[PDB]
RNA sequence: GACGGAAGGGCACCACCAGGAGUGGAGCCUGCGGCUUAAUUUGACUCAACACGGGGAAACUCACCAGGUCCAGACACAAUAAGGAUUGACAGAUUGAGAGCUCUUUCUUGAUUUUGUGGGUGGUGGUGCAUGGCCGUUCUUAGUUGGUGGAGUGAUUUGUCUGCUUAAUUGCGAUAACGAACGAGACCUUAACCUACUAAAUAGUGGUGCUAGCAUUUGCUGGUUAUCCACUUCUUAGAGGGACUAUCGGUUUCAAGCCGAUGGAAGUUUGAGGCAAUAACAGGUCUGUGAUGCCCUUAGACGUUCUGGGCCGCACGCGCGCUACACUGACGGAGCCAGCGAGUCUAACCUUGGCCGAGAGGUCUUGGUAAUCUUGUGAAACUCCGUCGUGCUGGGGAUAGAGCAUUGUAAUUAUUGCUCUUCAACGAGGAAUUCCUAGUAAGCGCAAGUCAUCAGCUUGCGUUGAUUACGUCCCUGCCCUUUGUACACA
């Protein structure tokens, strides 16, 4: 079953689609915010 | 079928409820209906008025 | 952890269950009773059904 | 039963305003009547209270009947912050 | 309305059966000898034929108020459209239900 | 007490007689064994298992199988833990799979959980040989008990019986018995009678009026739920009435009764049911029940959810059925009449009517929450006219082929329906065995239950409507008494 790998204190600027209630991502330039399930493709 | 399970001689219960309906046609004014319908209330016998004739 | 799966149960035996028993089998749907054959015999005189013949 | 603090406060605020809860046992019933939340949430929030604490449960014809006791109102008012002499069916509210 | 009388009498017949079994499960310890439902304009009066009413009512009509709200929210009645009364049991000794429950309690209290 | 191939008296179409209609033969449907299988879930095996579990499974039901999640792990306690217990997630991978079920990315969250330890819940898991309840059966027959008294050392006995009646321990009676209770009867529902009451635009009818057609004189056959009058024959449900073997004759000590005739709607307890004793079974059901003891599991779940599969699998055997083997018939036309049902509101019911269609079935409206509409459910057998002429034939319609629809998330292992083609066995059924005495058997269909769809099933109802008994212990069992017994789980 799931472990949920725990990361210490977080940590960038405001998120694109929702309010400032999340952080933008460290991926293959594929920003993918999970409050509003996902709607960004660029470096916004 | 009487038995809760399948086993036993095939005996059958025929429970029969009765419903009797009655039909009254008065030529009352507005005066009487607001007293006659408010009175004559009995348990087990439910009465409805079709006061739109 | 998706939507708790519950796929169409809107007809046949496993759509509706006995009003009291929660049984799928031996229902009386007649006159919208929705009571199991056994449960119904227990609550026969309660609802009004009594045997004459 | 990881019920949001909002979703559990809703049923506690309800049980305060009413003093009575009736819930059809039918689990995964998208929403309950008189409470704007899921059904298994109402059943298991009041089961989590009845089994250990401060509320009583009766079952009849696939319907839970939850009624509140005097230990009910006392514990649930330290939860919810009300003074005393409350609105549920504990005493006289209407001309009855 | 509109629901057929053929069906509707059976519908409120089953209401009586569910009521009888609800009070036969809950108010069986304070005695119980059946219920009565009188249907009135703007009112349906359910009267409990139970024994000691000083506990059936509860205190100050607390318990009966809690039974009224229970039976109301069950069948989604509007507050005031249904009332709960508590009658006395006419010659308790004939109530076969009251003798059965009282004996059941005697047998659960460790008695031969 | 039980048994007897021992006796006596009576009784039963779950016995026989006299017959009738069958099943057993044939094809198919359906249940059960068996074999197979991933599993073909499971209960019941004489009467009292096998169209039974209201058990007509496409999923659900579902208990069985291959494989998935999830917690719905109440609480109580100890831990990590706000320099996060823990939650969920788009996207590739992963898989029946928009499954974050698990992996990579790394965000969302914020005390609700989660990790051990007790403790609990659920369980169509096990035990009907732990039980409750309910049911079937012994047992459709008439049988069973306690008070007081009598007999007996006691278990027990008499009451509860020789005889004669009865459907009957029903009675007349005789009497260590007297006086009682239960069961039978009574009771209740129902189906028949009511030129009598009480009323009916949710039932009819006879009248007038607006009229249609044939006639011509007045007369016939119709239409008009919003044209009025009247009653109650028909129809409906209320209160009642009538039948008690009534009267007469027989006939038994002329007692209870029974037999015959007459009258009467009715003369079998008037027909049919419901209710139904004491005692009993190690009868069935723990798979109807938040009915339940105990036992087993409790998350890699034996909980309930999802996908698909199976309950339908076929050398074979058995039980209820359906269709038939035709001329007392088939087919085509026309003729053309029931009864008991049931039926939708925030839902998709019964569905007129008009159009499309060879169908099946579609469309656009419509009446009915119903003595108002479906509906006169103008059902089938049946009736008449005609086409087949003793042939596996046009009887029979099984198997198969292709197509068109409907229900349903889903029709393949063909749901059902419909069209055309394919035409099998079956020439009245061996040894056996079932049910039946009058509006009954039998033929005929109809409505209701499950039901989205599926009846060859059941529960009911009318349609048509016999033959043959009106009896007796020969078989199979029953009840009472006598008797024998080495039996008493008899
Ligand atoms: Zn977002």
């Amino acid at each position: 079953k799931h472990k949920k790998v725990k990361l210490a204190v977080l940590s960038r600027r405001e998120c694109s689609n929702p309010t400032c209630g999340a952080g933008v991502f460290l991926a293959n330039h594929k920003d993918r915010l999970y409050c509003g399930k996902c709607h960004s493709v660029y470096k916004v | 079928r009487k038995t809760p399970n399948g086993e036993g001689s095939k005996t059958w219960e025929t429970y029969e409820m009765r419903i009797h309906k009655r039909y009254i046609d008065l030529e009352a004014p507005v005066q009487i209906v607001k007293r006659i319908t408010q009175i004559t209330i009995e348990p087990g016998v439910d009465v409805e008025v079709v006061v739109a004739s | 952890e998706n939507v708790w799966f519950s796929h169409p149960r809107r007809y046949g035996k496993g759509s509706r269950q006995c009003r009291v028993c929660s049984s799928h089998t031996g229902l009386i749907r007649k006159y919208g009773l929705n009571i199991c054959r056994q449960c119904f015999r227990e609550k026969a005189n309660d609802i009004g059904f009594n045997k004459f013949r | 039963m990881l019920m949001p603090k909002e979703d559990r406060n809703k049923i506690h605020q309800y049980l305060f305003q009413e003093g009575v809860v009736v819930a059809k046992k039918d689990f995964n019933q998208a929403k309950h009547e008189e409470i704007d939340t899921k059904n298994l949430y109402v059943i298991k929030a009041l089961q989590s209270l009845t089994s250990k604490g401060y509320v009583k449960t009766q079952f009849s014809w696939q319907y839970y009947y939850y009624t509140l006791t005097e230990e009910g109102v006392e514990y649930l008012r330290e939860y919810l912050n009300l003074p005393e002499h409350i609105v549920p069916a504990t005493y006289i509210q209407e001309r009855n | 309305a509109l629901i057929s009388k053929k069906r509707k009498l059976v519908a409120d017949g089953v209401f009586y059966a569910e009521l009888n079994e609800f009070f036969t499960r809950e108010l069986a310890e304070e005695g119980y000898s059946g219920v009565e439902v009188r249907v009135t304009p703007t009112k349906t009066e359910v009267i409990i034929r139970a024994t000691r009413t000083q506990d059936v009512l509860g205190e100050n009509g607390r318990r009966i108020n809690e039974l009224t709200l229970l039976v109301q929210k069950r069948f989604k009645y509007a507050p005031g459209t249904i009332v709960l009364y508590a009658e006395r049991v006419q010659d308790r000794g004939l109530s076969a239900v009251a003798q059965a429950e009282s004996m059941k309690f005697k047998l659960l209290n460790g008695l031969a």
